[PDB]
């Protein structure tokens, strides 16, 4: 049943204080995107930065298996938008949000789904 | 004006000199360009390097097929590669790989010395960002390299699509003399210097349109003495101003057209086609790609 927790150890040690993953990639974009989380290319909004989706996912960066039977990384090869406030920390963000299944946007960062 | 473009290309009547090779010597050398906020050098370059190639008469096909050579950083990402998959078609397939470990948004990834890579597919655009900074000896004489460049060479001559097209990255040091002999058998070709990185002697040498046989010929010595020449006598501002104006970023899906044809059937009519970017010639049969092991104890 042992099976390593990467996304708790991070979360531990995001809130021990310690210094979130570096060197995600920020990509050059209009900022006058969709603000949709992830997607095809850079869709930033003036509230957001764009990022290249490998960078920001946990399993890749740590070179550890993807949490799912088939091992699929839902961020490699797209480009993931991050509130400009969070963007200091774009693995934890991801890794701790949830997107909206109808409208494509982050759960509190842009989905209006439930007004 | 040259601020405002993303960068600067070495000007035709350069090429035609017979310089002697000097030493490179950079007025504006150490001086930095002001980056945007939170953005790296290695994705201001590929920004600037794609903003200058969509000025150029690229063959842009359905199912466009890139290879990325020298894609990794020394932090294990690939910033180049994601400006590239930002940059193409959707549907491009992308391939990319280094000497060493690193996570990539491309479609495939092979890690190992690019020697090791063989591909089965022709491509129709091949990026390189390979680099040995032990190349850079100012206290020895300056000749042509060999190492990853011939693999280069021979690469563009085995597995590059007639009307694709190459950009390669050069330094001072870091040049080969058979490399630019190639680009004489491109339809165009020149030695671009991006504005953001313009206080080094690296440019990415752009070959436009193969046509797989010498259209000028080229003395790869006497051209890279050429290029340093006009680098030590045209100083470069360093600029990022092109970074801030992404609204015509994408490449445009062209649809250009794909056919086979065999050695005998290249007409001038077939090279006029593909010296206008109207034309790729290869199979459109699957891509398989590969790197060699070596077995050892
Ligand atoms: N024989 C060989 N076979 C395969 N690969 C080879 C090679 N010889 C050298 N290389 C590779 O060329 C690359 C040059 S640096 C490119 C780069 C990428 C991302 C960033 Cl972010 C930066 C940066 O820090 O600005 C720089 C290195 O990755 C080298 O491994
Ligand atoms: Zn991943
Ligand atoms: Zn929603």
């Amino acid at each position: 049943a042992f099976a390593v927790d990467a996304a708790k150890a991070y979360k531990d040690y995001l809130a021990s204080g310690g210094q979130p993953i570096t060197n995600c990639v920020k990509m050059l974009c209009t900022h006058t995107g969709t603000g949709q989380a992830i997607t095809v290319t850079p869709e930033a909004n003036m509230d957001q930065e764009s990022f290249g989706g490998a960078s920001c996912c946990l399993y890749c960066r740590c070179h550890i298996d993807h949490p799912n039977p088939k091992g699929f990384c839902d961020l490699k090869g797209k480009y993931v938008q991050i509130p400009t406030t969070c963007a200091n920390d774009p693995v934890g963000f991801t890794l701790k949000n949830t997107v909206c299944t109808v409208c494509g946007m982050w759960k509190g960062y842009g989905c209006s789904c439930d007004q | 004006s040259q601020a405002w473009q993303p960068g600067v290309a070495m000007p035709n009547l350069y090429k035609m000199q017979r310089m002697l090779l000097e030493k490179c010597d950079l007025q504006n050398y150490g001086d930095s360009a002001t980056l945007p906020k939170g953005i790296m050098m290695n994705v201001a370059k590929y920004t600037q390097l794609c903003q200058y190639l969509n000025t150029l008469t690229l063959a842009v096909p359905y199912n466009m097929r890139v290879i990325h050579f020298g894609a990794g950083s020394d932090k294990g990402v690939a910033p180049g590669t994601a400006v590239l998959r930002q940059w193409l078609p959707t549907g491009t397939l992308l391939v990319d790989s280094d000497l060493n470990d690193f996570v990539s948004d491309a479609d495939s990834t092979l890690i190992g010395d690019c020697a090791t890579v063989h591909t089965a597919n022709k491509w129709d655009l091949i990026i390189s960002d390979m680099y040995d900074p032990k190349t850079k000896n100012v206290t020895k004489e300056n000749d042509s390299k060999e190492g990853f460049f011939t693999y280069i060479c021979g690469f563009i001559q085995q597995k590059l699509a007639l009307g694709g097209s190459v950009a390669i990255k050069i330094t001072e040091h870091s040049w080969n003399a058979d490399l630019y002999k190639l680009m004489g058998h491109f339809a165009w070709w020149t030695a671009f210097v991006t504005n953001v990185n313009a206080s080094s002697s690296e440019a990415f040498l752009i070959g436009c349109n193969y046509l797989g046989k010498p259209r000028e010929q080229i003395d790869g010595y006497v051209m890279h003495a050429n290029y340093i020449f006009w680098r030590n006598t045209n100083p470069i501002q360093l600029s990022s101003y092109s970074l801030f104006d992404m609204s015509k970023f994408p490449l445009k899906l062209r649809g250009t057209a794909v056919m086979s044809l065999k050695e005998g059937q290249i007409n001038d009519m077939i090279l006029s086609l593909l010296s206008k970017g109207r034309l790729i010639i290869r199979e459109n049969n699957r891509v398989v790609i590969s790197s060699d092991v070596l077995v050892n104890n």
